[PDB]
């Protein structure tokens, strides 16, 4: 009743029940700030409970032992963790953190760890330092949160006390419980009152950027703040997708429980695989009937277009013919006391047996019901636990069956018995053929290629810098240039003059180690390499681009999985455990630089490749003699590669978290950043696959029946394969599903074929699919909500974090995370409304004056918030599908601008100047003071804006710029191409496009995009914080020059659209009737059926379309010079400051003129894009077949294009799908409503709007 | 490969040094600590070489580079006072272009002269 106090009229302003003004917008922001952690607690306190969320909380959560026996040191003098409960058990306790702390000075029982331990642990003090490792990993383990979670709970209480909410399809209110059933907020509260006690503050820490502090109470944990993550996320997840109380009470126990555990994390690590094992592993035992898709992946085996033949009926021959799941499911449940959790899932899982909404609802919320936390380690535990392995090659290459050695390599014998011959056959003619195009002879390709790994964070450029002072040579330094040192754009500048044969000592450098976070899983350890082994590693990429694009083609999305999952069909999910800790120089690289070597030597015999030039070595390859034959390039770089993969890897360690631990090791680990790294893993997935199918198969087995089987079965039919995760396509036959046992002894010989030559298949048949982390049951998506949480977030660096004005971003991030996904979106849009404008206000402390920095709720329904009900119309109005900007903005505008005329006549704001668009009312007034303009115009300011700004000097910029083109340069053909091209240019092009994007500008780019990570503080920001305020005071005249041009345009609708797919088929998990409008739009619209990658590329107009500048600004400014005039030359001077050769690029610019586009390629004329949300769903159907010129009404004389320009005809099908999609109900079909000035008129002035930039 | 490394450069020394003084031609590189608890010196490695190369290894800087040295109490079997005395480095590794392509030095060895104390070295001069 305290938030109904203050928010009398704010909770129903946002609950479709009064008006939305803004003034009780900004109201809620004040409310929100002026606020504190003890209003927090005394609102949760305020609500009583219905006797359903509670549950008895054992007390051994608080009570603890000491981390004095829980680590221990090196004898090396590194500090590491003894280990209990296996060699996982390394993460941090739940104990002991009451006494590591100083109490705060302004505050009074808050603070932060005395420092004289750590002057001991600088002083080499051992407790010390198990002290203050242990203290930052708690502070590590509490810095993975967005925000104070005390205002997530809070827009939980703002957004839930509006109570029960209209459907206006269903025309009822929902039935969801209310604030009185959730074991998550009774729980929290509960944990925070007996945590804090009878002492005077409440919250248990608060979050900081400098850094969280804990309350110093005696029974304090550590391990709270995950615990506290998990209870507010099922806290949200109930109530913002219409989760059971029941399963909200089962992850509850399983988060406390884990909270009661020895450590947090590593029975969270453990427990991960009992929600699916019980509810998906085991689902659909015996069915009487549902309805499942028909697909059909087509005959061009690599198309990814799918062809929806329709519903299908079940029948009870498709039960689940997959193995038992009783064995291991109740050992997991027995072994960590969890008896009871698995016994109720299985109980519950065997009551359902039809396929429809209920059943994947169900299978919904036991994968939202797992916990969300992010898995925090030491760096060095990880890089001793997963970088310490060795494969295990049970039958390896035998020492007689290579050749004399080449150089550095060996060559197999093709008499060979062993395995690897098949492999060496395939990357031979791989090879081959790859080097016989000539399309890897283009030196525009080079230096594309070149330009490709300066991307994928660049480190070790200190060790660069090093070992090439190890190698004596002269070193330009740039005395005084911002961010350059942590640059790899500075690696390449270092090495744009020098010679290849005195700079392939310096590839032997160490290797910097970047650290992610994941869901569920161990922390993934990024690692870049230096520039000239990052160039070295090519012709590996290029065989391996060449594999997976031409020889096995496999793929680089949704209904591929429900392709797989459909019941007659069968697929098996195929992982790898660890798969760079498999690929070494033992069975592996040997084989590869060996095959790579020799398919180029047909075709190299002295080709010279950029940078290096010829050499020679000896053979013992025809042992009864020896002679020496001359050396190519590339069998050079092959050359070079192989000693550095055949030595093993170094790797520097260095963390933030454990006092001075820095050491380097050895390491035969492929690395998990480089170019080379996915594409290689694909390729070696196909090939094992492909030599499995065709010799050792046969070769292992007895019955006809399974061979009979993997006959019919190539990987050119029935395997896709991603780096870790590969996939069956099992065909269902006449007689349906294939007979399973023959499956199973197939996939333990799968197992087999992984331990022998040094693999681990982690094999999972299930009746179900998974690829991408994405499930599929019976043809039907699985949106996990575990992989989106809403308030962790992955810092696994203590450096300090940005600023206020990109939190929101991430907030809207998590609003479309929650719109990708089927929940309930009535309480799910009033939530996003509750955190928009709970991070609203900032509250400085710049100089002479308290500023409040305010951003009004335009500026979010710029980017993309559906409004509920805006000047007196209905409630929930329209749909979250609106395109974040003009496009939307436009289309929810001209849906109500009738009925917003009568609000504006409505408190009477009247000029009798007759407006088209609005008419006898005004809209400089009115839309000024609701600030329209204000949000509308702030919503296009750059957030988060650092710059350089030091006015650095110029001269060691300008050579550095030079060095930088030097770098850009193998060939000056490539100048001569390009310096012409700016001759014709300043010929003819120049002038009227205001910004002609170009190739040496890519220089000039290539430094504004290194210099944006400084992070500088004060100056620029306080600029950004005047910037905001000149705008807000700042009076506005009109809309953008867009929106006026989009403005005179009308629509109508009518003819509701023919259904697309059948309702009764579950398509996706969480929409129904009942969540009526995004399975409506789904049912209406229809599911996209296509990859989009494809799709997509089809879009692009330049062929390879890549150069390391963003290709769409070059298409869009080739079409932009196509519409306004331009005569040929200079269409082939702005194609030739790409340069391509100047013969094909004057053919590209005589073809772009007269050929008619694509829909999508003018979008990017007038900057329009396709946004998000729509990629679910089938787009180019409505395009090109339902919103359409010349209405039923007939021609109108207004309704007219003229013969040129006919350009406008895709924005005026995108401006119309926009209208018809982003209200509610089904996608009607929509015709033209005169444009009130001519096409003449309004493409004139599109052309204005285009003469400039 | 290995063994001509290891057996011949001496001979080409002991030409070359075969009637200059210890005292003008011995040299030895390693880490050191200021100051006496429970002057002080590790020996890292031996070189020697002739009076005109001593003369210009003298001044390079040697004072560049960093270990995690640690001292306890044992007595070696050997004659000198020795504590087997145990280091790790906390930096890069020593390049061997530093030393000369004019000498040899001993390839692998054992050094020897509480708690940790964490220092640079330095150049021992002759």
């Amino acid at each position: 009743s305290m938030i109904l106090t203050q928010f009398g009229p704010f909770i129903e302003s946002i609950s479709g029940i009064t008006d939305q003004s803004n003034d009780v917008f900004e109201n809620a922001a004040k409310a929100f700030s002026m606020f504190t952690r003890s209003d927090v607690y005394k609102a949760l306190d305020e609500i009583p409970f219905s006797e359903d969320a509670m549950l008895p909380i054992p007390p051994t959560i608080y009570t603890k032992p000491s981390h004095d026996s829980y680590y221990y040191i090196d004898a090396l003098n590194r500090v590491r963790r003894k280990t209990y409960q296996g060699p996982d058990d390394v993460y941090v306790p739940n104990c002991s953190i009451v006494e590591l702390l100083e109490p705060h000075e302004t505050l009074t029982s808050y603070g932060r760890l005395s420092e004289a331990i750590e002057n001991r642990a600088k002083d080499g003090d051992s407790q010390a330092r198990i002290a203050t490792t242990y203290g930052r990993i708690a502070e590590s383990q509490a810095r993975q949160i967005k925000a104070p979670l005390e205002k997530f709970v809070l827009a939980l209480l703002v957004a839930e006390a509006g109570g029960s909410l209209y459907d206006p399809v269903l025309q009822k209110y929902d039935e969801i419980p209310g604030l009185s059933h959730n074991c998550p907020l009774w729980c929290f509260r509960e944990i925070c009152r007996h945590i804090s006690g009878p002492l005077p503050d409440r919250a248990p820490y608060l979050y900081l950027s400098a850094g969280v502090f804990w309350l110093m109470s005696p029974r304090m944990t550590s391990a709270i703040p995950p615990l506290l993550s998990d209870l507010v996320n099922l806290a949200i997840l109930q109530q913002t997708a219409g989760l059971d109380p029941s399963l909200v009470r089962l992850g509850v126990q399983i988060c406390l429980h884990a909270a009661a555990s020895s450590s947090y994390a590593w029975f969270i690590l453990k427990t991960k695989s009992i929600f699916p094992q019980n509810t998906l592993h085991s689902m659909y035992e015996s069915l009487e009937g549902g309805y499942c898709p028909n697909l059909e992946w087509l005959e061009p085996r690599s198309d990814y277009k799918f062809m929806y033949m329709g519903a299908m009926p079940l029948s009870t021959k498709y039960a689940r013919s997959a193995p038992s799941n009783d064995k291991k499911a109740r050992e997991l449940g027995e072994k960590y006391g969890l008896s009871s959790v698995v016994s109720e899932l299985r109980r519950r899982t065997k009551t359902y047996s039809k396929h429809d909404f209920t059943s994947v609802r169900y299978i919904r919320d036991a994968m939202a019901c797992t916990s969300g936390i992010f898995l925090v380690r030491t760096p060095t535990e990880t890089v001793l636990q997963e970088y310490t392995q060795s494969p295990e090659i049970k039958v390896p290459i035998p020492q007689k069956d290579w050749t004399g050695p080449i150089g550095e390599i060996r060559i197999l014998k093709d008499t060979t018995s062993s395995i690897a011959r098949y492999l060496y056959r395939t990357w031979y003619l791989a090879a081959a053929r790859m080097a016989a195009q000539p399309r890897t002879w283009d030196p525009l390709f080079q230096a594309i290629m070149r330009s490709q790994y300066v991307t994928a964070r660049g480190g070790s450029g200190a060790t660069l810098r090093e070992s090439l002072y190890a190698i004596n040579v002269s070193l330009p330094d740039f005395k005084g240039l911002p961010v350059k040192a942590a640059t790899k754009i500075f690696q390449a500048a270092q090495l744009a003059n020098l010679p290849f044969s005195h700079t392939s000592v310096a590839i032997l450098a160490d290797t910097s180690m970047g650290l992610r976070n994941q869901v569920q899983r161990r922390p993934r350890s990024i690692m870049p390499l230096n520039v000239p082994q990052q160039q070295v590693s090519a012709p590996h990429t290029l065989t391996a681009d060449y594999i997976n694009y031409h020889m096995n083609l496999s793929t680089t999305v949704i209904p591929l999985g429900v392709y797989a999952s459909s019941p007659p069909n069968q697929s098996i999910n195929i992982d790898i455990s660890a798969c760079d800790a498999s690929i070494t120089w033992d069975f592996f690289l040997s084989v590869i630089m060996a095959a790579i070597h020799e398919g180029v030597a047909s075709s190299s015999i002295g080709k010279p490749f950029m940078g290096v030039p010829a050499s020679i070595v000896n053979d013992e390859s025809v042992v009864g003699v020896r002679a020496a034959r001359p050396i190519s390039g590339m069998q050079n770089m092959i050359q070079h590669l192989s000693k550095l993969y055949k030595r093993g890897f170094s790797y520097r360690v260095n963390d933030s978290f454990s006092p001075g631990n820095d050491f380097t090791h050895m390491t035969t680990t492929f690395p998990s950043g480089s170019t080379a790294t996915s594409t290689e893993h694909t390729a070696n997935n196909s090939t094992m696959m492909e030599t499995f199918l065709t010799v050792w198969g046969p070769e292992h087995t007895d019955d006809p029946d399974v061979l009979r089987l993997m006959k019919s079965l190539t990987i050119q039919r029935n395997y896709v394969c991603q780096g870790d995760d590969g996939l069956m396509i099992i065909d269902g036959n006449t007689a349906g599903k294939v007979n399973s046992e023959t499956i199973q002894k197939m996939l333990e010989l799968i197992s087999k074929y992984g331990e022998e030559f040094g693999w681990k298949y982690d094999i999972a048949y299930d009746g179900t699919a998974e690829y991408l982390k994405l499930y599929f049951i019976f043809g039907c998506r699985i949106p996990n909500l575990s992989r989106h949480p809403i308030v962790g977030k992955e810092r696994a660096n203590s450096s300090a974090e940005e600023p206020w004005p990109a939190i929101l971003d991430q907030i809207m991030g998590i609003f479309f995370n929650g719109v990708h996904d089927g929940l309930q979106w009535q309480r799910w849009i009033r939530y996003s409304w509750a955190l928009c404008c709970a991070f609203s206000r900032q509250r400085t402390m710049t100089g002479e004056s308290v500023g409040y920095l305010q951003y009004p709720m335009w500026s979010f329904v710029y980017w993309g918030l559906p409004l509920v009900k805006v000047f007196g119309s209905d409630p929930w109005i329209f749909s979250w599908y609106m395109p974040t900007g003009d496009l939307g903005m436009y289309s929810w505008i001209s849906l109500i601008r009738p009925l917003m005329t009568r609000w504006m006549v409505a408190n009477g704001y009247v000029t009798d100047k007759c407006s088209p668009v609005f008419g006898n009312a005004d809209y400089r007034k009115c839309f000024n003071e609701l600030k329209l303009y204000q949000g509308y115009y702030m919503a296009q300011l750059p957030r988060n804006p650092k710059k350089s700004g030091r006015a650095a000097p110029r001269e060691v910029r300008e050579q550095f710029t030079q060095a930088l083109s030097d770098y850009l340069m193998q060939n000056p053909e490539l100048k001569s191409r390009v310096l012409r091209g700016r001759s014709e240019w300043e010929k003819y092009g120049a002038g009227i496009i205001h910004n002609p994007p170009s190739l040496f500008d890519v220089p000039h780019k290539w430094y504004q995009g290194a210099q944006e990570a400084a992070t500088a503080t004060r100056e620029e920001l306080a600029e950004m914080d005047e910037t905001l305020m000149r705008a807000r005071k700042h009076s506005y005249s009109s809309f953008s020059k867009l929106l006026e041009a989009y403005l005179l345009v009308k629509w109508r609708m009518c003819e509701a659209r023919e259904p697309s797919v059948d309702l009764r088929l579950p398509l996706c998990a969480g929409i129904d009737p009942l969540n009526s409008d995004p399975f409506l739009k789904m049912v209406s619209v229809g599911p996209m059926l296509q990859s989009t990658r494809k799709y997509f590329a089809q879009t692009l107009f330049m062929a390879k379309t890549v150069s390391g500048l963003d290709v769409n600004a070059i298409d869009s400014a080739l079409l932009r010079l196509r519409t306004l005039g331009a005569d040929k030359k200079a269409l082939t001077a702005q194609l030739l400051m790409v340069g391509l050769q100047e013969s094909e690029a004057d053919a590209l610019a005589g073809k772009i003129m007269l050929q008619d586009v694509n829909t999508v390629q003018l979008a990017r004329v007038v900057n329009l894009a396709v946004p998000d949300t729509w990629m679910s769903l089938d787009f180019d159907t409505m395009f090109k077949h339902h919103v359409k010129l010349l209405p039923k009404d007939g021609r109108h004389l207004n309704t007219d294009i003229p013969p040129r320009m006919g350009w406008l005809r895709a924005i005026l099908r995108f401006l119309g799908a926009g209208m018809a999609m982003t209200a509610t109900g089904v996608a009607v079909d929509i015709y033209l409503e005169d444009i009130h000035g001519g096409g003449r008129s309004l493409g004139q002035r599109f052309m204005t709007w285009m003469r400039q930039e | 490969s290995l063994l001509r490394l290891l057996i011949c450069p001496w001979l080409h020394m002991e030409k070359l040094i075969g009637e200059a003084d210890p005292a003008s031609t011995s040299a030895e590189i390693g880490w050191h600590v200021p100051r006496e608890q429970l002057d002080g010196f590790i020996p890292y490695v031996s070189i020697r070489a002739p009076r005109l190369v001593i003369e210009e290894l003298m001044e390079k800087n040697w004072g560049q580079y960093h270990a995690q040295v640690i001292v306890t109490d044992q007595l070696v079997v050997g004659e000198p006072r020795r504590v087997s005395a145990k280091a790790v480095i906390k930096g890069n590794h020593l390049p061997v272009k530093l030393i000369s392509r004019f000498a040899c030095f001993t390839l692998t060895s054992k050094y020897e002269m509480g708690a940790a104390y964490n220092a640079r070295l330095a150049f021992r001069s002759d």
